[PDB]
């Protein structure tokens, strides 16, 4: 039960190991 | 850029394909067209095309 995370632009292929680099600082904080 | 390193990669990875900030793809290549070596005429012809 927590909010959804700001993808922003970045595709999580299914068994494929990824990376995320959202700008905002709110999801920091969570 | 990788084989004929002239200017940082930094750029193209702040400016990735994959995070829609191509707004203006004519800028994207210019920027692209701008690393080339080519005579400026030719580039004042490249800019003469309409299409």
């Amino acid at each position: 039960h927590l909010p959804l995370i700001a993808i922003t632009r970045n595709p999580v292929f299914p068994r494929f190991i990824k990376i995320i680099e959202v700008k905002n600082k709110k999801l920091v904080e969570l | 850029i990788a084989l004929n390193p002239l200017y940082r990669e930094s750029v193209l990875q702040m400016m990735q394909a994959g995070q829609r900030v191509v707004d203006n793809p004519i800028y994207l290549s210019d920027m692209g067209a701008a690393l080339t070596g080519a005579e400026s005429h030719e580039l004042q012809d490249v800019l003469e095309e309409t299409n």
